[PDB]
């Protein structure tokens, strides 16, 4: 994740000085259309696991969490998640394999919400930053939409 | 506070036009607060 900073961090200084409509930006753009798929694979990476972190702390999700010690079984995991419906049910498998559940199947929902958090701050906030400069130096670009 | 006591009454719009504020407020608020708490709130029986 970091090196992945760094590489978007070489991105934003090939935009600077950059002009609206620039042909740096445009190529910017083709490039991350090109990489499309890849491209929204990052992002979801990073919008399932704030939505975890999101949902985790919800009323609902608590409702489903019974256990003294504050774990929550596989099962009512997958139970919890589906009543949010703001995951598919493959979403919801990656994120169950991702748990690291215990060997009876008991996930600690805070640190399976809170493992990913600051590791991917800085590129996602470095994400955010040059999908906000490409967005409002190439302002007609259904692509970048 | 005192609005507190009106949300799970059967006439809560009575004056206003909106009829479905209760539906429309369940749709969207549940399923992040729950279905069956938002009910309760509001005063709806959800089998009816």
């Amino acid at each position: 994740l970091d090196l992945q900073k760094d590489m978007v961090v070489m991105l934003l200084s090939l935009l600077e000085g950059n002009v609206v409509n620039g042909m740096i930006a445009r190529q910017m753009v083709d490039m991350l259309v090109e990489s499309s798929s890849n491209v929204e694979m990052i992002l979801k990476f990073f919008d399932m696991f704030l939505k975890l972190k999101d949902i985790v702390g919800s009323e609902a999700f608590q409702d489903y969490v019974t256990d003294p010690r504050g774990l929550i079984s596989k099962k009512d995991f997958q139970k919890a998640m589906d009543s949010q419906k703001q995951f598919t049910g493959p979403e919801i498998q990656f994120l169950l394999s991702c748990s690291e559940a215990d060997e009876n199947e008991m996930i600690n929902c805070e640190e399976f919400a809170n493992r990913f958090q600051e590791p991917a701050r800085d590129i996602g906030f470095n994400v955010a930053v040059l999908l906000t400069n490409l967005s409002e130096h190439v302002p007609h670009d259904p692509r970048l939409r | 506070q005192w609005d507190r006591l009106v949300l799970n009454t059967p006439s809560f719009p009575s004056n206003y036009w909106d009829k479905f504020v209760k539906r429309k407020v369940l749709d969207k608020h549940g399923d992040i607060f729950g279905r069956e708490r938002i009910a309760e709130l509001l005063g709806m029986d959800l089998a009816s």
